[PDB]
Formats: structure tokens, C-alpha cells, sequence
């Protein structure tokens, strides 16, 4: 289906094109995912509240890193 | 140096900075984009305070600690006086196999070739040591906001027939000539070249004043040639500053 | 059940999707609540990891902001 | 519950993988998924913010490597 409401009906899961999904709350579309990627939109933040891990032969790539 | 695997904190406590991108400017990281894996094993420059006089200072010290600290580049700040142990010997020597990036010296003293020692007798008086001998070229840096002195000639000595007498050290600190007889010339001071032993119209010749050389004796031997101040390859120079003797 | 009625249960009765409150999604498993998401953010809760098996990214203006970083 | 939550066709949503675990699932390809301690993404799957990427609190990252541009 096109679009799973998660409580209010602002809020879920929905369609974002051809096996993609969008991440929506209270209508700001926070992020989503497709076959290669789960991903944030502009400006939307990934927070880990435990450990951030990137395991295997990849890498984490950014603009700048802060180490408190 | 940064060290694995904690690399984040071990970044941090090397450079001062929390952002990445500024911690590599400390690490002298110039690459863009850059792997985080390339600050294992660099260290920000080393800086090192010398507030002690010290007018017995031996050059070979000072590379066995240049030595230890690898490849990291140190600035020294110099705020005390320094002379060389000898005038056999430079004060600082910088061998072209030095490991470190470069070396700072940041002078705010007078630092000093050893005076040379007044010659006796029938000989001419030594040569005045050299300040610095530089074999790093332009990875050694010198900001001189002080003195940098090659040291004084030592005076000629004297002899008419049987009386032998000593020429005066040169500034700093030379030995005055020991003559058989005790006829001898003065140690020079820190600030002063060593008179000669004198008799009337008959002397041995005065140690020689910073970068000059020795006075001859009134028998016509020769001072010491003059010690020089920067000797062997050009440094790169964010001061020149005042200089007595010869530099490049 | 656990995950009441403003949920989508996957698999069993206690793992899935949980409104959290207006804007609020719950990631639930076990009864546990690992992370979930509201307008501005997706995040895990406290303990709870976010680990990736590819490569791990931060495009754009912002950056990576993190207590202390581990390299193999 | 369900075994599947097909979000726009039936090969893209979320999946039973086990207990207490759920499948990422998007043109059949299994991106990711997560359990009762951890959101994770599969093999050369990958996780990208377009904000932040933060770590908050006594935890820390771990990586092979990290590209700073
Ligand atoms: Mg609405
Ligand atoms: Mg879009
Ligand atoms: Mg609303
Ligand atoms: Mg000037
Ligand atoms: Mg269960
Ligand atoms: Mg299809």
C-alpha cells in the first residue's frame, strides 16, 4: 500500500518512488530508505545514543568530524 | 603522537583541537580529502623552554634529544645565555641526518661560540669557536632576537729569548695562555676578552672581542682567527637580527 | 498487546512499529525499544547501536559529531 | 503480527527475519533491518545523513577508517 499511518495520520511509513520509501513524521519527511541505502533528508540528523559503528572493508565518510 | 585505535581522543590530546579538519593543520596533514589513519604516528611541533645559563653547553646533547623526538619538528626558545664547552666544538650542531622536520631556534639571549685560548710563547693565539654549524639547510629556522657570537681569537703569545708569556682568552670566556714561567694571559669574561700578560712595551696580545680575532703578541704572533656564527648551510632566517662573525 | 493498538506489529506480537506520541515512531523488538524517529531526527536509544555494514556517511553542511572515534 | 509490510508493492517494506528481528527490504534487496540491540544495514549496504551524524553519550565510533573532504 501507499502509505502506513503510524498512530497520527501524519506520521509512517509511505511510498517515495519505485522501491523506495519515504520516513515521515507530523508531515517533515525525516528520511527513508531504497536498495543501496538508508538515509537521512537534508538537514535531518542520525543520532546513536550507544555505539556508531561502520564494520567491514567500507569506511566513514564526512565533510568534518568533532571529537569532543 | 596520535596512536591508534583510539585515534579521536589521541588527536584531541595531541593538537588542542576538537575538529578534525583543524587537528590535521597541527599535524602538518595537508592532503584534501583526507584518511584519519594518516594521523597515526604524527605529532604537532614540540616546543621547549630554556631558561637555564648556561656556559658549558655541549652540542652533542642537544642532537641526541633532537634524535629522540623522531621526525617531529621542535622549536627551542631560547631565554638564557648559552656558551659552547669548547671552542673545539659549535655550540648547537644540526647533522644533515637529523630525523626532525625541521628545528626553530627562537633566541631571546645571547648564545656564544667558546672564546679562544690565548696562545704562548712562540705561537699564535686559537681560534674562537663557532656559534652554530647548520647541515640541514633551510630546515633549520633561526628567529635571533638576541645575539648570536662566534667567539673571540685567542691573543698571540710572546717570547723574546728566554721569557715566554700567554696572549689574553677570547671573549667569552677563553683560557688565557699558561706560559713555563706563569708569565700567563687572563680568562677572558662572559661580556670581555682576557688581557694579556704585559711588561711595558712588552705583551702578549689580548683575547679578540666576539666574531673578531685575537690581538697579536708586540713579538708579532698572530691571534686566533676569529670564530664565526653560522657556518655550513644557509637556515632560513625569520630574523637575522644582531649577529657578530661571520653567518650565510 | 505490548505494542497496543497505534502499532504495527512485524514477525510477533512484541516487535515492530509504536507511535510514540504526535510525530514520535517507536523501532520496537522484543519489547525493546531501540531507536525510532520525529520530524527532525532518527535515533537509537540510550545503549543502543546503529551499525553499518557499507560505509557510513555525513553529506553536506553538517558534520559528525561523536564522544571518541575507534580506528582498526 | 504480519510477516510483511508491503510499502508501495509487495517487494518493498519491512520483513519477519527472525525473533525479534526485522528485515529493511526495498526491490527485494535486503538493506538493513534491526533486533532488540541494534539498527544495522547489511553488506556493503550503507547508512548517510544529510545533517548530522551524531554520537551522543559514553559510547563512542568505531570504524576501519574515516575520510575527512
Ligand atoms: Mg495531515
Ligand atoms: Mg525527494
Ligand atoms: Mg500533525
Ligand atoms: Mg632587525
Ligand atoms: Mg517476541
Ligand atoms: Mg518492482
Amino acid at each position: 500500500s501507499a502509505s502506513i499511518a503510524i498512530g497520527d495520520n501524519d506520521t509512517g511509513l509511505r511510498w517515495g518512488g519505485d522501491g523506495i520509501v519515504q520516513i515521515v513524521a507530523n508531515n517533515a519527511i525525516v528520511g527513508g530508505w531504497n536498495s543501496t541505502d538508508i538515509f537521512t533528508e537534508a538537514g535531518k540528523h542520525i543520532t546513536s545514543n550507544g555505539n556508531l559503528n561502520q564494520w567491514g572493508g567500507g569506511a566513514i565518510y564526512c565533510r568534518d568530524l568533532n571529537v569532543s | 603522537a596520535v596512536q591508534g585505535p583510539w585515534v579521536g581522543s589521541s588527536y584531541v590530546a595531541e593538537t588542542g583541537q576538537n575538529w578534525a579538519s583543524l587537528a590535521a593543520n597541527e599535524l602538518r596533514v595537508t592532503e584534501r580529502p583526507f584518511w584519519i589513519s594518516s594521523f597515526i604516528g604524527r605529532s604537532k611541533e614540540e616546543i621547549w623552554e630554556w631558561t637555564g645559563e648556561n656556559h658549558s653547553f655541549n652540542k652533542d646533547w642537544l642532537i641526541g634529544e633532537l634524535r629522540n623526538r623522531g621526525g617531529t619538528p621542535v622549536v627551542i626558545n631560547i631565554r638564557a645565555h648559552q656558551v659552547s664547552y669548547t671552542p673545539g666544538a659549535p655550540l648547537f650542531e644540526f647533522p644533515g641526518d637529523l630525523p626532525n622536520a625541521y628545528i626553530t631556534l627562537n633566541i631571546y639571549a645571547d648564545i656564544y661560540g667558546r672564546g679562544g685560548t690565548g696562545g704562548v710563547a712562540y705561537l699564535g693565539g686559537n681560534p674562537g669557536g663557532d656559534c652554530i654549524h647548520n647541515w640541514i639547510g633551510n630546515r633549520l629556522r633561526i628567529n635571533n632576537q638576541g645575539w648570536i657570537c662566534g667567539g673571540g681569537g685567542g691573543g698571540g703569545g710572546f717570547r723574546v729569548g728566554h721569557t715566554e708569556a700567554g696572549g689574553g682568552g677570547g671573549r667569552p670566556l677563553g683560557a688565557g695562555g699558561v706560559s713555563s714561567l706563569n708569565l700567563n694571559g687572563d680568562n677572558a669574561t662572559l661580556g670581555a676578552p682576557g688581557r694579556g700578560y704585559q711588561l711595558g712595551n712588552d705583551y702578549a696580545g689580548n683575547g679578540g672581542d666576539v666574531g673578531n680575532p685575537g690581538s697579536a703578541s708586540s713579538a708579532e704572533m698572530g691571534g686566533g682567527a676569529a670564530g664565526r656564527a653560522v657556518v655550513g648551510t644557509s637556515p632560513q632566517w625569520i630574523n637575522v637580527g644582531n649577529i657578530a662573525g661571520s653567518w650565510l
